[PDB]
This record gives structure tokens, C-alpha cells and sequence, in this order.
């Protein structure tokens, strides 16, 4: 609850750039792909 | 008839990203961007008056 909080929500927004660009690369859909990043690492802790 | 004074910009934007959050579809953040492009020009009156635009913007949304 604060002004670098708001700060530290773009940060971790800017370093999803990483996977965006490997499916852009690779041709499939950045949302699609980002989607099932979400999807699937609340319970996957690693690895995925 | 419509009472402006970033009002009417404020207004509009909430209920931009209250319907994303159920017609999430592939246009989710095309709706986000909206919403975030329309509270401008009411951090655009705050750089020019001075005020801090996060705390303004804050309490107009809370």
C-alpha cells in the first residue's frame, strides 16, 4: 500500500516480455500462451 | 447537460473494465486500454495543476 507498490506491479507486468516474445517467435498467440502461464503456476510452484 | 470537470472521463472508465472482467474473450486488455486512456485527462489537469496524479486518480476511482 504504497507508491513503490505501484511501482513493483510494472515491474513484474514488464518482465513477462520474455515468454511474450518466444510465442511471437514461435507464431502461436502471446495471450493464448500467457494464459495458460496463469492457468497453470498457481499450483505449479516450478518447473512449468 | 453533463457535469464535466474529468467527471465524465472517470466515469466511463470503471465500467470499461468492470465488463473486461466477463467478456474477457481475446479482447480483455483492449478494454483495460480504454479504461487506462480515458483517466488521462484527468492526470492530464493534474500535471498542470500540480497535484499528485496517482493520489488524485486514486481517490476519484476509491
Amino acid at each position: 500500500e504504497g507508491v513503490q507498490a505501484f511501482i513493483w506491479q510494472e515491474f513484474a507486468s514488464a518482465l513477462e516480455v520474455i515468454p511474450t516474445t518466444l510465442a511471437e517467435n514461435a507464431g502461436l498467440n502471446s495471450i493464448k500462451v500467457v494464459t495458460e502461464l496463469r492457468s497453470k503456476h498457481e499450483n505449479g510452484e516450478l518447473n512449468d | 447537460v453533463v457535469y464535466g470537470g474529468g467527471a465524465a472521463e472517470v466515469t466511463m472508465s470503471l465500467a470499461v473494465s468492470e465488463e473486461a472482467d466477463k467478456q474477457r474473450g481475446i479482447d480483455q486488455y483492449a478494454f483495460r486500454g480504454f479504461a487506462q486512456a480515458l483517466d488521462t485527462i484527468p492526470m492530464t489537469l493534474a500535471e498542470n495543476s500540480g497535484l499528485d496524479p496517482i493520489g488524485t486518480l486514486s481517490t476519484l476511482k476509491s
